């Protein structure tokens, strides 16, 4: 079988010959523990709401509804609403609710029981259960009536049902509504960038665990790490997301100073031929060295972390997120080219990153990299090995971007800061083997 | 204040209609002349020939409806565009034979509100760009030029043909008197001009502040070719061009994807939104419409507020057109489709005869425009009486019930001039929406009749979702639509809904319902249809007097 | 101990591609800061550089191990705006092809966000790192005056005859010959800057052929690189067979054929 | 079998555009004429000047192009369509400005096909009725009438002009040739007169079985005012009322009920299938559409099997006008668009050239059509071949280079030409998209670029995904489309996949690719778009000589 060592963050030893299983998504418990941790939680901006409700901004988008305001202070009542709210969601006492008022009364933390996705078939039963919890609390805190709680209600649910999302409402998750699905078992891939980066709260190696971790869980969603193709992913996960053999964080240590994308390269490749994942194939008339893959699944998982590696080293040495989609392009293009192998994902990587290069600097859609997700058209196209280094390099970024994640993304940097499974992920994983 | 007369308002048409006619007769004389009493029926034969013999296949012949009969057993009727002369056959307003209709769904679908706020602050955070009153004129000439299909910075560019794009324009509009009267005025949309009456101008720039907007108006032609998922991608990708040159960047850096990102997500304000998998349609199609939204275009308002009910009506004829005859009887269905189920609003006066009798009634029960309470107990009221008149006027004029003659247009005027009434007096659209229902549960026990066999879905669900709190239940009347799900498939709601949305804040005296950014875009006088005065542009559209954009006359033969 | 080798082939094309990709470049030219910074029209010679956020030392920055142990470009240190330098490059045999200046900038620079097209090539980065990263590409071999240039827009020009006195079509003519030297007086986006950029005398023809890293028919025959025509076959074959099943046994699946090579 | 000749066939297009040129300078005098140079954009600055004043806003104005320069300071040069002596200003090829590709996009959108078999057993079963060739000869007469948008059942009712409606139609086909016999041919599509070569009508009848069909293709008007989405709709409401008619129901019992499901669902064939949220669309939208359905539409080989080259370079111009210029650079995108991007593939010859190279290259190496192994090996050959052959096209004639000015044009263009040879010679279209990525990395390596920036994304992914089994990478090049994931954003592929999945079905000499009811229902000559010679319909369009349907003159002023 395959075994992996496992370190933490700042390049510590936590485990030593970890079966890959064990950091399986179908098998290891942080991970579990963290899928249902994103399905159930939400936030509430009881200021939006308040704010909605005062100038009757129902829906957003400058909307303004004259005469229909509705002059209520949730936030002054934070303490009272989040008990209502947890009475009316909560299924059995001591079970997992949690409901936590966060900002000084501008938000709620909502962790949602799990029994409620439990007695549903998708993850939304957090978001309505927390908008009809709260719509009726404030219904009965300010006595509200017939023909005015309507208007309240949007201001939870925005313009839900006109629309399929609750577009302009103040119940937000680090998941999209199902519909947004671009196929079959993307709901877990659908987590913005911003918002991966604000989960790990800006730590670079935490925020390619969590977002590498999810990806794979997605992808064994869709049902392609089957078989052969098992190994394959968890291979990929363990060594670009969970710094397998300390891989990740010493390529970054060592080209932290100096290096560059094609120094991470040289590296990668050194490593696999030291290492026995790959050996001269042939030779050219000229000199040039053709390599074969011992280890086909394993070359995948070297070229995954040398990825990430040059995300980290080049992203880190601009502090700016925009250049990681030509990092994810040339590493693989040149590993390719230094050694007559195929780079990561074999070529996927690549591809995803020339789109997602275009899409990043040019007129057509896209837009900074913390807008870009597993599900997004541009950046889904790799099985989970392009979006974690998307999002490290979002984490990386010192203050470049216009749609940073502090603008689109601050409530969940406070709602899940005080979450083990996201403040120390690596930690988690390897306790949980 | 408003004071009903003694004559009817919708007698004028009958007499119009059957001159000579005693109005009180229940009976009439049938002569079974078939479809040869028309001339516009006799027209469509003579076209069916022509396209049978030039094409070699048979298509319309009136003689293949069913029965050994063709239609016009009885007396085919025309329709009189209420408040306007014109009389016009019925087949006239179907809306595949009027291009008013089709270029004022057209205009709306073309349609995009874009803020430029966002674009501004990353040319200055990520470029060090200042941003002037020059450099704006400099990008409103830009975009102007590009918008329509033309180049600005590549070469060997091919380009679209002026003269077919001669309708797509960009203006501005920002709240901020000092920018606007800086920038030439034929880019901008001039909010104290177009909202002189009641102060309006003043509620918009307060209401939109000191940001600055662009109102986009893509090609009809365009539109016509593809969708309405076509307007925002088309707007962003000149926008994007025009910045690129106006503020000399490098044509495709990171911080065009940024400006992109902006115009065609965080600053972009659609028109509607997409629709489930069974309904499967792009942005900016009606059935994604809110009534908010669709009574904020229409411009009545800001001409007449003193008449609620003129803008409440001319709303009433912009929704029942579009979302019966286009969305529900063609983007939903097709054929003949669902003409007469929408004329019945804005035709032959009957609408305003029911409406203008209950704002009468109204002022001299509960008082002055939007000053009644804003309960069920009122809508009680307002509801019965303006519907039991209305019935009590069919059954008085027989061939005003000859003119509805089916019941589902009876059920949507007789309930549209109850929550017209409503919103006018009460100033709240979901007091309105209960006076709505009690309309439709007040007249089926009249008749033991309502409308066809599923009318009343929406409204037996109606009167307890009015005040329901509940996730797919619950919802302002305002921000309701097309969409909302009791009211996805049914004739006789949907435009009637966005009139007493917009006779709430007309009975309130507001500048607009629900969208100040919508309700400047579309009063500017630039747009094809004249979304001031939906009803004479309708008459235009059926006497063949409205020219629509979009032909394609300049590049086809004779 | 790992020696990269960067490339195959043998031609003296495929040893200024490896050239160019190991930063192993000649220096031809000198281009003044104040020139250059003309030429990029980002800020005026001589003014300090803009900023888009306050240098790392001045706000401190989140506790992140990554960031511990990445060391910030000079600009990233101090806050530059991210701007760009942007080259076209004839395809008549210019020395550069856009995917070698953007593997030399990924090779050879740190923190650079290159990208290739076909009628440009951009460098984003850090202003000041941005500047250094372009003055050693245009002070270098990789630049021809006449058959490259500066062009942040309007850059149609790459794959059109050239003009009749050797200058690659720019339709701003931000370049022109005085006395058989290229002149710029105008900055990357077409506007006209206060002073006559002197870029020194073009390649002859002989000379652009020795340099160019493009294969052609009046150069290095790209029918005649095998070791190149093998590296791709060998990577599509590979790619293809590992997306049926990452394994060796894919190499021989039913359905590849009997595939073989010129040199391996 | 053929002969690749000893001038190049892209010569000719050269010598009309550049007489007297030596065609193998590389050097060229620039005389800097701007746009006065050239009639086409002289005209559009006229068309401009008029907009703006009869507006009062400027719109069009070539000195708007920044840098102080208009177009054209190098040469402006027209386009031959390939095959065709017609050369047109590159304007002209915009879909905006070119009706019959307009035209050609309406007959896709406005066509549904949906079985009979399941109503004619929903007629037997529910109401015992029987049906006979005389009852369906009574429905077809029916539904011509009514689909255009007239009545058959209901009095007073208003219709459409037939005049506007004139291209809608409905004909039935079936493999039952007694059926097909004893019903009137004017509603019959005729699958033995149009399939009479190389057996392809007992093929497609064999496919086909003794079912019956409809080929129902709704009003060009209709879709333009609202969506693709409305096609399936529209035809299943006159079909339901057109069998009510027909078969004496109930107009609105539960069996009608039954036929609606049929017509709408169980027995509808789409164009088209809709797309996800971020690119929302309805059905019959291009998206949707996928490469053997687009193939399968073109005609070309019906009328001359023996040449599987020309179809397929019929099928790649249909494909990368619809999927670049309409799809993606204005559904999609949208401005001046992506008019070059496609012509590159279908005009002056060039991919002509170089795929009967690479035919006559692969008879002589590997045999007639469709005889080459089907495997990895083969493509190689044929993909490095066919590439470099190209690549010294472009480098041995300069002004070749220049008409192909954009890597994006040159890649697809190589690739498809490497990708249809290898599909007439191995007739494998799975074989053949490993030849077309094959392509694009020979390229790159060649001269050290490719495509646009974000041009290869579907080109990394993709020799690892023509062979890949899972479940959102696995697919076969007939199934796959232009929402096939990596292939859902970017120019200068999907026509060519449609192309090259002709190109394998016609090397294997096969009747169709993927859905013989497609292939016998646009065979139909009453179409207005002529589908069996796409480049010559374009000729037309480019040159104002097309008709399209859908105008409004008949009901517009002037
Ligand atoms: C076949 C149906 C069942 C169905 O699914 N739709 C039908 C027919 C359909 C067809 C009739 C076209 C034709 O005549 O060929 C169209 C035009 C839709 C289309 N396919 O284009 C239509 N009805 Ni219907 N349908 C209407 C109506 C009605 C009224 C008419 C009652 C009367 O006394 O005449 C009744 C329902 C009711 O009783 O409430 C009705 C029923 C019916 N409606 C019965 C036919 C009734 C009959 O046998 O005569 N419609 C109306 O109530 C007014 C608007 C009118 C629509 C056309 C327009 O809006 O201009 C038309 C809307
Ligand atoms: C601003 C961008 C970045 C972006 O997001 N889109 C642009 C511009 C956009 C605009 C240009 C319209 C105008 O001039 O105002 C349009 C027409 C799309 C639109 N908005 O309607 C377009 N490109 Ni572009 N674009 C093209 C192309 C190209 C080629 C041109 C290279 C050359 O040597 O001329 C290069 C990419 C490459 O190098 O591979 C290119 C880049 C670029 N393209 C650079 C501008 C380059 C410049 O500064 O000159 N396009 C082409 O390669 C051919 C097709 C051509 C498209 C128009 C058509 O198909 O007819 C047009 C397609
Ligand atoms: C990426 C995506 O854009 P967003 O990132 O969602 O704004 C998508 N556009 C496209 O794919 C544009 C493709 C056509 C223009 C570029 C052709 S290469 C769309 O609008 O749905
Ligand atoms: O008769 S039904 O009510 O089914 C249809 C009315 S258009
Ligand atoms: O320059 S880009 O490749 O972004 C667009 C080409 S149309
Ligand atoms: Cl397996
Ligand atoms: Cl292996
Ligand atoms: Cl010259
Ligand atoms: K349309
Ligand atoms: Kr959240
Ligand atoms: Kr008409
Ligand atoms: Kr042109
Ligand atoms: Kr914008
Ligand atoms: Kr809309
Ligand atoms: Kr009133
Ligand atoms: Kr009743
Ligand atoms: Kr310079
Ligand atoms: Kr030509
Ligand atoms: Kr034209
Ligand atoms: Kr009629
Ligand atoms: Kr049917
Ligand atoms: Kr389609
Ligand atoms: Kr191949
Ligand atoms: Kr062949
Ligand atoms: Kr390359
Ligand atoms: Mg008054
Ligand atoms: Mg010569
Ligand atoms: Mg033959
Ligand atoms: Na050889």
């Amino acid at each position: 079988a395959d075994t992996i060592d496992l370190y933490d963050d700042r390049g510590k030893k936590l485990k030593g010959d970890v079966d890959l299983q064990a950091v399986s998504p179908l098998k290891n418990s942080a991970i579990l523990s963290m899928v249902n941790t994103v399905k159930r939680t939400v936030a509430v901006n009881l200021a939006g709401i308040e704010k909605a409700c005062k100038n009757a901004s129902y829906g957003g988008q400058s909307r303004n509804i004259p005469g229909r305001e509705v002059d209520i202070d949730p936030t002054a009542k934070a303490d009272k609403i989040a008990a209502r709210v947890k009475e009316l969601i909560q299924v059995e006492k001591g079970d997992d609710t949690e409901v936590t008022v966060l900002g000084g009364g501008k938000f709620l933390r909502v962790a949602a029981p799990t029994r409620r996705i439990e007695a549903g078939a998708e993850y939304v039963a957090g978001m309505t259960c927390t908008a009809a919890a709260l719509t009726e609390a404030l219904r009965e805190e300010y006595n509200l009536g017939l023909y005015d709680t309507p208007y309240v209600k949007n201001a939870v649910w925005g313009t839900y049902p006109q629309t399929m999302d609750m577009k302009g409402g103040n119940v937000l998750s680090v998941l999209s509504i199902p519909q947004n699905d671009e196929g079959l078992g993307f709901a877990l891939r659908n987590i913005m960038a911003n918002h991966l980066a604000m989960l790990s709260q800006r730590n670079a190696m935490n925020c390619a665990a969590i977002s590498s971790i999810l990806e794979h869980c997605g992808v064994f969603e869709m049902g392609q790490a089957i078989g052969l193709f098992e190994r394959y992913q968890l291979l990929a996960l363990a060594y670009q997301g969970l710094n397998a053999n300390n891989m990740v964080y010493e390529m970054t240590k060592n080209n932290g100073k100096t290096g560059t994308i094609g120094t991470v390269v040289q590296e990668t490749v050194g490593r696999a031929l030291d290492d026995g994942v790959i050996s001269v194939d042939k030779t050219m008339p000229s000199g040039y060295k053709v390599y074969k893959a011992n280890d086909v699944c394993m070359w995948n998982a070297y070229c995954a972390a040398g990825t990430m590696a040059a995300t980290m080293v080049n992203c880190g040495a601009l502090r700016g997120a925009q250049a990681v989609s030509s990092t994810l392009l040339y590493f693989n293009d040149m590993i390719e080219k230094e050694t007559s192998l195929p780079g990561c994902d074999w070529g996927r990587v690549e591809g995803t990153a020339v789109g997602f290069s275009f899409f990043s600097h040019s007129i057509y859609g896209g837009g900074g990299p913390g807008v870009f997700n597993g599900n997004h058209v541009v950046t889904r196209h790799s099985t989970g090995m392009a979006i974690p280094c998307v999002a490290v390099a979002v984490a990386l970024d010192a203050g470049t971007q216009m749609f940073s994640p502090e603008s689109t993304s601050a409530i969940v940097l406070d709602t899940f800061q005080d979450v083990p499974i996201m403040m120390n992920p690596l930690k988690e994983v390897a306790a949980a083997v | 204040a408003y004071k009903y007369p003694s004559e009817k308002l919708f007698v004028e048409a009958l007499k119009s209609k059957f001159a000579g006619l005693d109005l009180s007769d229940q009976k009439v004389k049938y002569v079974r002349a078939g479809y040869l009493q028309n001339a516009r029926k006799r027209e469509f034969q003579a076209a069916g020939e022509r396209v049978a013999e030039q094409r070699g296949m048979q298509q319309y012949d009136v003689n293949v409806h069913l029965g050994g009969m063709t239609l016009g057993q009885r007396q085919l009727v025309p329709y009189k565009l209420s408040t306007r002369p014109d009389i016009v056959e019925g087949d006239d307003l179907h809306y595949v034979n009027n291009p008013a209709m089709q270029q004022m769904w057209d205009d709306m679908k073309r349609t995009i509100i874009v803020g430029m706020d966002l674009a501004h602050e990353t040319l200055e955070k990520r470029l060090g760009k200042e941003v002037t009153p020059e450099s704006i004129a400099g990008y409103m000439e830009a975009v102007n030029h590009t918008m329509p299909g033309a180049a600005i910075v590549q070469e060997h560019m091919v380009e679209t043909h002026p003269g077919l794009v001669d309708d797509c324009y960009v203006k501005m509009f920002t709240g901020d008197d000092e920018l606007a009267d800086e920038i030439d005025s034929q880019y901008v949309i001039n909010i104290n001009d177009l909202f002189d009456k009641e102060g309006q101008n003043e509620k918009l720039k307060a209401a939109i502040g000191k940001t600055t907007w662009q109102a986009v108006h893509i090609p009809t032609i365009v539109v016509r070719c593809c969708d309405g998922g076509n307007t925002s991608r088309w707007s962003a990708m000149q926008i994007g061009m025009s910045f690129i040159a106006a503020y000399n960047m490098c044509a495709g850096e990171a911080a065009v994807a940024d400006l992109a990102f902006a115009a065609k997500h965080a600053a972009a304000v659609q028109m509607a939104e997409m629709l489930p998998a069974r309904r499967a349609r792009s942005p900016n199609e009606p059935g994604g419409l809110s009534f908010g939204y669709c009574a904020d275009m229409v411009q009545t308002l800001r001409v007449k507020p003193e008449d609620p009910v003129w803008y409440t009506l001319e709303v009433v004829a912009c929704g029942t057109m579009l979302y019966d005859q286009i969305w529900l009887g063609s983007y939903m269905s097709g054929g003949v489709g669902f003409t007469q189920y929408a004329t019945a609003a804005y035709t032959n006066d009957v609408l305003d005869d029911f409406t203008y009798y209950g704002y009468d009634y109204a002022l001299n029960k509960y008082g002055d425009d939007g000053t009644a309470p804003n309960d069920l107990a009122t809508a009680t009221d307002l509801a019965t009486e303006v519907t039991l008149n209305g019935m009590e006027c069919y059954e008085d004029y027989p061939t005003l019930l000859e003119d509805h003659f089916g019941g589902s247009q009876r059920a949507g005027i007789l309930a549209a001039a109850s929550a017209c009434t409503t919103g006018i007096a009460t100033g709240n659209s979901q007091v309105a929406l209960s006076a709505w229902y009690m309309s439709m549960y007040v007249h089926k026990e009249g008749w033991g009749r309502l409308g066809f066999f599923g009318y009343d879905l929406q409204d037996q669900c109606g009167a307890t979702n009015v005040c329901s709190y509940q996730g797919d239940e619950g919802c302002c009347l305002e921000l309701r639509g097309a969409n909302y799900p009791n009211y996805a498939m049914n004739v006789g709601h949907q435009g009637e809904y966005a009139g007493f949305t917009g006779s709430a804040h007309a009975g309130a005296h507001d500048a607009y319902c629900c969208n100040p950014l919508i309700k400047v875009c579309f009063a500017d006088p630039s747009l094809v249809f004249d979304f001031s005065y939906i009803r004479k542009e309708y008459a235009k559209g059926a006497m063949r007097t409205f020219r629509p954009a979009g032909e394609r006359s300049l590049v086809i033969p004779a | 101990a790992y020696t990269p080798q960067y490339y195959p082939g043998s031609s003296h094309v495929a040893v200024n591609r490896r050239k160019h990709m190991s930063g192993d470049v000649e220096k031809l030219r000198t281009v003044s800061d104040d020139d250059l910074v003309a030429a990029l029209g980002h800020r005026a010679p001589g003014a300090d550089y803009p900023s888009t956020h306050p240098p790392l030392a001045e706000m401190g920055e989140p506790d992140c191990p990554v960031r511990q142990m990445v060391e910030p470009t000079p600009g990233a240190a101090a806050g530059d705006r991210v701007r760009y330098s942007q080259f076209t490059d004839s395809m008549y045999s210019a020395p550069s092809i856009p995917y070698f200046r953007s593997y030399y900038a990924a090779i050879n620079f740190r923190g650079v966000d290159p990208g290739t097209l076909s009628g440009r090539q951009i460098v984003e980065a850090r202003e000041r790192d941005m500047e250094a990263q372009c003055k050693a590409a245009i002070e270098s071999e990789m630049t021809c005056p006449a058959l490259a240039g500066l062009r942040g827009c309007t850059v149609h020009g790459h794959s059109l005859r050239l003009a009749e006195d050797g200058m690659m079509f720019d339709m701003l003519q931000r370049t022109h010959i005085e006395g058989g030297n290229v002149i710029e007086d105008k900055d990357q986006v077409g506007v006209p800057i206060d002073r006559k950029v002197n870029l020194g005398k073009p390649m002859s023809d002989a000379e652009a052929k020795k340099r160019t890293t493009i294969y052609r028919t009046d150069g290095v025959k790209y029918r005649d690189e095998e070791e190149v025509l093998d590296h791709v076959h060998l990577v599509h074959h590979r790619r293809t067979m590992y997306g049926y099943r990452p394994e060796t046994a894919a190499e021989t699946a039913p359905g590849v054929g009997p595939v073989t090579y010129h040199t391996v």
